[PDB]
């Protein structure tokens, strides 16, 4: 039985870099899968996303060049679970034969490294339509993974609120088995604090806020950093 | 050697009412314990079980040589009982926690039946007086408090050792809450209940050896 999980800061994120693009827009999935035991069950987990234009990807040919897959991903590889497509303008939420053929293609190469099987690869499928007066807009999505009896079959997609999530007895049950062999950006922010039961949530909290209020900048100077870089090569393109 | 009537005692009958009463949300179950004579089927202890189900008659059969050696006299499962919220052997179903929205009155059933390969019939129940509560029965409920520990200390137990803190201190604050759950709805209240038990039967005892005293004159 398998389950995707997604908090509402990821989800918004992903929502967030569709709208900006100028046209369609693909890019990788990065989370983890954590196993438990009941039969098993399987929460694949998306923690964030990151834009690709296809065309650096491919030869000159329809067919993903490996070389220069390895050389955007780099050593985000054992992280990417899946991979999304989005498409302006449409209600239809429909697997192209093109798309099939990439989820195939990204499956493979992935699944090595990942530290997943081929058989839960994710692709997920978002659209933006508009209103013949473009007063009301609606936005669709799914995920889908490549089943072994040669199936695209949908999962169920779970975004993790305040009013439920995917861990509902109201313990949380120490998961089995984890794909993830990357360092977690707050559970170092908790080795920080060196701690020795209600006094430890309230620093654990107050100490991310501080942690939140510094990374601001840093996040603004990325992202400054990237848009630049972004017109660089956009001008280079026009002017030859 | 035909069941023809049932006998519950007092003491008994305040366990498995006190049982029901833990909770409104699900079936709570136990073992009537008993002698079986002329066609009357004597209850004179209880077994609450942890929740049909096999083994635990084992461990009930087993009690129930204990408290044969114990009380000097026959002592065998003679069937179990359960609770029914919000809506061979012997069978008591005692139908609990239903009240009126209007009239604001609560009412409580206790059905009596003969069981056997999934048939049952009614059998005539009559509730036969006790001078007090048993030794045996106050342990029974005290030992209500220690299962519903029991249960919630083995559901921490899969959880424990939990590799992130959040989950850890989450954990803990939700078996903190629980055991705290347990003592003041279950525990407190039994040990409040045995002290004015106790307080209130001097307080009857004095005022009886008060009227024996001058009603010999």
């Amino acid at each position: 039985d398998l389950l995707v999980t997604i908090s509402g800061a990821a989800l918004s994120l992903l929502f967030f870099e569709n709208v900006r693009s100028v046209g369609n827009q693909m890019g990788f999935l990065l989370g983890e899968a954590l196993e438990f035991i009941v039969t098993v069950k399987i929460h694949i987990n998306v923690e964030a996303i990151v834009t690709c234009p296809l065309a650096d990807l491919l030869h000159d040919t329809n067919h993903i060049n490996k070389e220069k897959l390895k050389d955007f991903v780099r050593d985000k590889s054992k992280q990417v679970i899946g991979w999304f497509c989005f498409r302006r303008n449409t209600t239809n939420l429909t697997l192209t034969l093109k798309d099939k053929l990439l989820h195939k293609q990204f499956a493979s190469h992935f699944s090595g490294v990942n530290g997943c099987k081929e058989d839960f690869f994710l692709t997920c499928l978002l659209n933006a339509s508009t209103s013949e007066t473009s007063g009301t807009h609606k936005f669709r999505h799914v995920f889908l993974r490549h089943n072994k009896r040669g199936m695209f079959e949908p999962i169920s997609l779970k975004i993790n609120n305040l009013g439920d999530d995917a861990s509902r007895s109201d313990y949380k049950p120490t998961p089995v088995r984890k794909s993830t062999r990357t360092p977690d950006s707050f559970t170092k922010l908790i080795e920080s604090l060196n701690l020795d039961g209600l006094d430890s949530a309230m620093l654990i909290q107050k100490a991310a806020e501080h942690h939140l209020m510094s990374l601001i900048p840093k996040v603004c100077e990325s992202d400054l950093e990237v848009a630049e870089l972004e017109k660089q090569v956009h001008e280079l393109k026009i002017k030859i | 050697s035909s069941l023809q009537k049932v006998e519950l005692q007092t003491d008994v009958y305040m366990v498995c009412l006190q049982h029901a009463l833990s909770t409104e949300n699900f079936e709570v179950m136990g073992l009537l314990i008993g002698n079986f004579a002329c066609g009357i089927a004597k209850i004179s202890a209880v077994i609450i079980l942890r929740r049909i189900s096999s083994e635990q008659l084992l461990k009930a059969a087993a009690e129930a040589e204990r408290l044969t050696v114990e009380l000097n006299r026959p002592m065998r499962v003679l069937g179990w009982y359960q609770s029914q919220p919000h809506i061979s052997f012997v069978g008591l179903i005692f139908s609990v926690f239903s009240e009126g929205k209007e009239s604001k009155e609560h009412e409580i059933f206790l059905n009596c039946f003969q069981s056997d390969n999934g048939e049952a019939t009614e059998i005539p129940l009559e509730i036969v007086h006790t001078p007090d509560i048993s030794d045996r029965c106050l342990r029974t409920m005290t030992d209500l408090s220690k299962i519903l520990v029991q249960e919630e200390e083995d559901m921490a137990e899969a959880c424990k050792d939990h590799p992130d803190v959040l989950a850890s201190i989450h954990n803990n604050a939700v078996r903190t809450r629980a055991l705290i759950h347990i003592t003041d709805i279950i525990t407190k209240p039994l040990v409040q209940t045995f002290e004015k038990r106790i307080a209130l039967n001097k307080l009857r005892a004095t005022h009886l050896q008060r009227q024996l005293q001058e009603l010999q004159k």
